């Protein structure tokens, strides 16, 4: 998930926070399912190299 | 191709130029006696015998 979706910047001081919305707060809209890209790759024109 | 005149050249799910250009992890070559007349009967997938 960090490798192919979102990576935090090492040079800038960064804080990673995981939070769960409370039942009382209805402003957020729940997504159908959590979705991340497992791998991202580019196939070269030759097709022997990816 | 030089050694044997090619009566029919066909490639399924691949391009003949691509197979030659790309290195192959494995290569299987199959040789069997086959009649020239039954071109249709020979197929990668068919309901033919």
């Amino acid at each position: 998930i960090s490798q192919f979706n979102y990576k935090q910047s090492f040079s800038n001081p960064t804080c990673l926070i995981l939070a769960t919305v409370p039942h009382n707060l209805t402003t957020i809209t729940k997504p159908l399912k959590y979705s991340y890209i497992n791998k991202c790759s580019r196939l070269l024109s030759d097709d022997r190299t990816e | 191709l030089s050694l044997f005149s090619v009566n029919d050249f066909t490639c399924s799910q691949i391009s003949p130029a691509a197979i030659a250009s790309n290195c192959y992890s494995s290569l299987i070559l199959d040789y069997f006696s086959y009649p020239l007349s039954m071109k249709s009967d020979l197929s990668v997938s068919s309901a033919g015998p």
